[PDB]
């Protein structure tokens, strides 16, 4: 019973998906870049957030209230559900007040994964031409990312086999 | 004899060795290669 209308920030909140994975130096390099340039060039008009926590929880059809309260000492009472549920009306509160707000959400990583959610944001990918580049681009790193090379690489192709719609 | 010997003769030799050079680039081999020399070069400028 899906209702015909839903609740939705009034204008759109920023989240731009790296190209492989957030977190580590090649795709935090990547966004960084273009925070600083929102933040300068429309400088008095753009709020900038960061969501720390999980966002990719969010979920309006599980129950009434799950873990209304901290005392009850339930599994999603203690679990880290209240936070993220609480994170969600902030998004709102800043969208009410006319600025435009950005997400600097370092979980969430594929379109789906935060689509079917209240927020239905504005999407931003940033993506390399072909995965021999970034391959490359990572190695200019250092040392370091050599350990989660590996990783980075089936997390990039994932997010290119997403329709570009 | 020097424009018929040397200078003729000097014509058909460049002619007949550009057409050969032209005829050697073009041949499946040497193709990859260029293509080959090309997309590195893509991918430096995309890496740059």
């Amino acid at each position: 019973h899906v209702p015909p209308y839903d609740v939705v920030p009034s204008m759109r909140p920023v989240v731009l998906v790296g190209p492989s994975l957030k977190g580590y130096e090649v795709t935090d390099m990547m966004q960084k870049a273009l925070f600083d340039f929102l933040k300068h060039r429309f400088d008095g008009r753009i709020s900038i957030t960061r969501v720390t926590a999980d966002l990719s929880l969010a979920k309006r059809s599980v129950l009434n209230n799950p873990g209304k309260r901290t005392i009850i000492e339930r599994s999603s009472a203690r679990s880290s559900i209240a936070e993220v549920q609480s994170e969600i009306e902030r998004i709102f509160e800043l969208a009410k007040s006319l600025q435009l707000v950005v997400l600097d959400a370092d979980t969430i990583n594929h379109p789906a994964q935060l689509a079917k959610t209240s927020l239905a944001p504005i999407i931003v990918f940033v993506k390399v031409s072909s995965p021999k580049v970034l391959q490359r681009l990572i190695r200019s790193r250092g040392k370091s990312q050599m350990k989660h090379l590996t990783v980075q690489m089936m997390a990039y192709d994932k997010l290119v086999q997403c329709p570009p719609e | 004899l020097i424009i018929i010997g040397s200078f003729f003769m000097l014509n058909l030799v460049l002619g007949v060795l550009s057409g050969e050079f032209a005829k050697e680039r073009e041949r499946v081999e040497n193709r990859r290669a260029f293509l080959k020399l090309r997309r590195q070069q893509q991918i430096e400028r995309e890496l740059n």
